[PDB]
């Protein structure tokens, strides 16, 4: 059987690493601060199945981190005036 | 200024006072860090340092001196 | 529906029976107009039971799945036994939706059709 | 599982890779209200609408102001329809359409009959086609629009536009024609064809689909009753956010089809010709709907007689196509075809990215499941058998 | 050269990440027409607009036979509002809104009024919130309609919406509710707040432009004459083609905002509450518009005497704002702002992407050029010199 | 457009003058309801021509940009000069569009109303 | 002066090899196709001032390819039926 | 069947009879090939025998032995 704490702790790496390569500040921020949030949020939860509802969750969103990161590359923009 | 700033990296990241990050002390068991704040950690200092952690010594960096051993090591 | 598609990409039963036959009775029902003609062929032995049936008919995937479902249903049944099946066991069995319900009625409409042709040769 | 080849471009037609490449950064990035008019995110929206607006008026031969944006052909027809009889109703009360229009243009018509209008729906000829010379005896002195589409969405054949403008234009009636199939496909300029309003559908020229526009001529001015109220947007003539990334596409797609309309033709007509004649080669009883003389050649409709059409969709699995749809059949019927022909009718559509192979796919397996279809048929059955079917007392 | 930030969420919302990746699929492969029944593209493209009509029936309690897709909010309030009044025409010609609607709904109801109905266009108090009692005693025997928005686009108030649908409930009123600015922020349920219908915009929820929902209650049913004719899709009111990857981004916006709304709030309401109160505790003569007891943390109106607002706008180079905007101000007018004010008045947008420092580098421009623009300002001038302001003769 | 913004992000002769001084005129037009109210002063040597002059303007930047080059363009002429300025120069100089047009009018006023109030102390 | 041979024909080969790598058959089939049918009708061309305008738009629409290559093949699905 | 498929390839690629595809022939003296179908005939061949044949290389397949020679030398 599966880990779900060395699985969660990979995604919530993984996760946190992809989204830092968003080129949209508002996007790039948001996720950090969104994964970092939710995996404090859900820290406690016990019920098995409940946890592999949320690993596969995070699963499902690292694929549209990945995916949303390279279009975003692909038609990248000027950064804010507040990253200068 | 020097590679010490190892230290004020842990520092900002658990919210600990630059007086209690000592070398022998351990994130988890001298500075309140979950697994949560350590997978952090570990990214802090691979930003800080333009360096890559993979996860093997990642796993071998639960203590200050430790962390500043890595790094002083690797450029 | 992979039950009612099942009746065009693996055919049974269709063809034709000998019309001039006192123990075939045949059933054609519909309208060219209605885009819906069923003909529903049916051999009967000397007691009484269906012992062959064919069909041919022009329409949708439904319509053609519902005469070839009865079709094989009247197989193995007699005259009597063969009044009794009803369009709402042809839809069920194939699992037709609200706007295909009128297959099934024309598809029992096709039995008791040849049913009644054979009948009407049984009087001497 | 393998998908199906799709030959059903009349319905929707995917997005040309050319489209969505210029939506995308709209999708990302530029994101501001075309609307907003105190920041960059509003300025470059704006620019992005108003080039798109050029690029749509480009291919049809108009000035960018004749253009208005709309969610779809079914709005602009309906703009066009309900808007001219409503703003002239004091005066003018009667309008003209064909038996053949799409549904949308129809049933606003039906619309507008309850509203006491009074609506003529011209008969077409055997071939599809209108005669010009009934639409001229039908025009009253009250006439106050004339609509007919430019190429029919279910047989393909192309009414006599430029002929239907003189008619309007020297009786001072204002002309629409519904131009969602024709738009990038074949020529089409305002003015040379005295078009007052036309209406164009995005998806349909695989540009994106929840995207349209409305010509509406200038001069001479044409007035049109607004319908959708709002903060007036689109010179008051189409209130609501101006949505920048679908109009993005629908421009793209515009200038696209302009570049690739001719080649586009040429090899949809050979592709088109390959698809009929192989079928017809091989096939008894098949009949074309509508006259080829005046014809797309990326819309066939064929009837393959005493064989039923929905059956004839299933056993062809692997190909999305359509039969009697709008995008029985009215259209069919109203070209004279016989009720049980009606029921044997598919449309075969060929678009810009099909290929030889396709069409080829798609003629064999035709061939294949007609006769296994025809030997089912109880139908053909008799007609083997010498029996005249308009003989039979049927229902 | 550097981009500013952007701080108008009320005007329109950057696609969610989630929704664009939700959407793409349809517009790359799966680019079939919802409505074609006979193949696999229209299986797979229904299947998505029947997703996403439960993804948004579930955000706000409907079942989802109640969702209707549109175009944008604008084509659903026309809906709601025109639809309703017209299919009750033969009995009740009444209707009731307030004077801070958005446009759209406003000049809808001056489109009914034109076509012999009477609208009742209700006052708000000096918060920006109706008066209860008053939407009671204006209830009259043919009344047919009550439309009153959620939140409003302009200050962001909240309007009493569960205590609006007791009342029209209880007399057998229609109620509709423009939730544009409410949907996925605060929370919505059609049942215990007794709504009829719901107006829905899809890129004010980090959806697409250019979509949008209708929710029209079925039990007890509710009735509505369409507006849109054609082929009759969406159960014939609302004809056209359904743009599958449009409202698929709506259904994922209205599924990512039903898991978001709470982290949203709690984290929009500190930056809201940082951003209020830096700029009122460094800047004398700074009013909110709206009573901060009903309402929206996300929208902001402030403003700032002896300065114009579209100066101080230009004066925030670097930030995305707008001043007295439809998402002179007659919000404004309508809570008795005065009309000096009202030229000062500044909108500030938080969303789900606004960042600490997004609000922390507006909060301090925004001090420092009300501070330069005073300096400017002859206004300002006089009243430094102890002169009463409401005792010249201007013009 | 570039031109308008100029005048605020880089100031120039904002400020005020002496009202109680026989040399100067002051005029202040416009209205705090109207969103646009213009304050121009102007000073005069012995000789008539203009030496100096300020501006404070309630307004948008259309509006700030025409009362600052009207500032500018009043200093060194005479007052007969000044009378010559008109708004349709002010709106070309800084580009205007049309629904903006207004601000070079009030512009206008704005001149004439401080060389009003100047000529009226220059009577005895 | 760039060479407007060596570029074209660094362009023809780019240009062929990148829409081959479309995973959607429909897209692949009509690049390669348009590719081969374009530079063929325009090879006669003799205006330098028309070349060039020709290679900027070539230079475009291999951008367009890359790009949509790309994400064609992130959002790629099942191949068709004749593709067996 | 043997690695004299290249001839083949030329074949198809330009029209010409698998007579008249000879080993000393080039593609353009000989078999009436432009600049944009060797461009093409070098991708054929590419696709063909799963290699890769950079510019370099590609510049010197300009007759028919030039290209046997160079797959038999790739594998
Ligand atoms: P460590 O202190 O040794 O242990 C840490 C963990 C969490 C492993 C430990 O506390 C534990 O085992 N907890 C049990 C409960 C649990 O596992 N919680 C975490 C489940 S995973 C989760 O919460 C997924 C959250 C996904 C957020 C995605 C946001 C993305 C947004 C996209 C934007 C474009
Ligand atoms: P070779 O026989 O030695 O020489 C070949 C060339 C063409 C270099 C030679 O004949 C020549 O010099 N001709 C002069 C004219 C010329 O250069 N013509 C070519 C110009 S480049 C061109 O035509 C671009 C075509 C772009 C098609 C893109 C289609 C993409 C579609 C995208 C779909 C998603
Ligand atoms: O918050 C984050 O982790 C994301 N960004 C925040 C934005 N940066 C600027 C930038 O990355 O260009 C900090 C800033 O806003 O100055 C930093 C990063 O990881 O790259
Ligand atoms: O025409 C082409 O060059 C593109 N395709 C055509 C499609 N292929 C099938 C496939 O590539 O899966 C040939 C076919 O249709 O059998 C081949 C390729 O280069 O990959
Ligand atoms: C597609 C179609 C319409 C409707 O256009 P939409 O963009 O789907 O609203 C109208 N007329 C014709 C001929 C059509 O084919
Ligand atoms: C945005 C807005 C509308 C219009 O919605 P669209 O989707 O742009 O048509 C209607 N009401 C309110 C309150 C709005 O903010």
């Amino acid at each position: 059987a599966a880990s779900s704490r060395a699985q969660v702790l990979a995604l919530y790496r993984a996760m946190l690493r992809e989204s830092k390569r968003f080129s949209a500040y508002n996007y790039r921020t948001y996720a950090v601060r969104r994964i970092r949030d939710a995996f404090r949020e859900n820290k406690n939860v016990k019920d098995p199945v409940e946890i592999q509802t949320l690993v596969n969750k995070a699963k499902r969103d690292l694929g549209v981190i990945r995916r949303q990161v390279h279009i975003g590359q692909l038609y990248s923009t000027d950064k804010l005036i507040i990253e200068n | 200024t020097i590679e010490e700033r190892v230290k004020k990296i842990i520092g900002e990241q658990l919210g600990v006072k630059q007086e209690e990050v000592t070398n022998n002390a351990s994130f988890v068991e001298d500075l309140g860090a979950d697994s949560l704040d350590t997978v952090e950690l570990v990214m802090a200092l691979e930003e800080e340092f333009d360096t890559e952690i993979p996860d093997e010594e990642a796993e071998k960096i639960t203590t200050v001196q430790a962390a500043i051993d890595y790094i002083n090591g690797h450029q | 529906h992979k039950k009612v598609v099942d009746h065009y990409e693996n055919p049974r039963n269709v063809g034709s029976l000998d019309k001039t036959s006192k123990n075939v009775g045949t059933g054609l029902v519909g309208a060219p107009a209605c885009g819906d003609v069923m003909k529903l062929q049916i051999q009967v032995d000397e007691k009484g039971k269906i012992v062959d049936a064919r069909f041919k008919t022009f329409g949708c995937g439904s319509a053609i799945a519902s005469s070839s479902l009865a079709t094989e249903w009247v197989k193995g049944k007699t005259v009597e036994e063969a009044l009794t099946i009803k369009n709402t066991d042809i839809a069920k069995e194939l699992c037709l939706p609200p706007v295909k319900l009128h297959c099934s009625m024309l598809a029992e409409d096709a039995i008791k059709a040849a049913l009644a042709d054979y009948k009407l040769k049984q009087e001497p | 599982s393998l998908r199906p080849l799709y030959m059903d471009v009349q319905a929707t037609t995917p997005l040309d890779p050319r489209v969505l490449d210029a939506m995308l950064p709209y999708l990302i990035n530029y994101y501001g209200n075309p609307h907003s008019r105190t920041h960059a995110y509003g300025w470059e929206s704006e620019a992005a609408m108003e080039r798109a607006r050029q690029q749509v008026a480009s291919l049809i031969g108009a000035d960018p102001r004749e253009i208005i944006f709309t969610s779809g052909a079914t709005e602009s027809n309906n703009i066009a329809i309900k808007g001219v009889a409503r703003f002239y109703r004091s005066r003018k009360k009667h309008l003209i359409t064909t038996q053949t229009e799409h549904k949308c243009v129809l049933d606003s018509c039906r619309s507008l009959e309850a509203e006491g209008f009074q609506v003529t729906y011209l008969p077409v000829q055997k071939s599809g086609i209108i005669d010009l010379k009934e639409l001229e005896a039908a025009i009253q002195p009250d006439t106050s629009l004339v609509s007919v589409m430019t190429v029919n969405n279910e047989i393909g054949v192309k009414q006599p536009i430029a002929e239907i403008g003189r008619i309007c234009s020297s009786r001072k009636v204002y002309f629409h024609t519904d131009a969602a199939q024709a738009v990038g496909k074949i020529p089409l300029d305002v003015n040379d064809m005295k078009i007052d309003l036309m209406s164009i559908s995005g998806h349909k020229i695989y540009g994106p689909k929840g995207v349209g526009a409305i010509y509406i001529r200038r001069r001479p001015r044409v007035r049109v009753e607004a319908l959708q109220s709002g903060g007036g947007q689109e010179r008051g003539m189409r209130s609501g956010t101006v949505p920048t990334p679908l109009v993005v596409g629908l421009g793209a797609a515009c200038e696209v089809a302009q570049q690739e309309m001719e080649y586009d033709h040429k090899r949809i007509s050979k592709l088109s010709e390959r698809l009929i004649q192989n079928i017809m080669k091989s096939l008894p009883d098949v009949v074309m709907n509508g006259d080829p003389k005046h014809h797309y050649p990326g819309c066939i409709n064929l009837s393959f007689a005493y064989v039923e059409g929905e059956s004839l969709l299933m056993a062809l699995k692997d190909v999305a196509l359509s039969s009697g749809s709008a995008c029985p059949s009215y259209v069919l019927r109203a070209i004279g075809t016989d009720e049980d022909l009606a029921h044997s009718s598919i449309r075969f559509g060929i678009g810009r990215f099909t290929t030889e192979e396709e069409v080829d796919y798609t003629v064999e397996k035709c061939i294949q499941h007609v006769k296994r279809l025809r030997e089912m048929s109880p139908l053909w059955e008799m007609v083997q058998d010498g029996i005249d079917l308009k003989s039979i007392k049927w229902t």
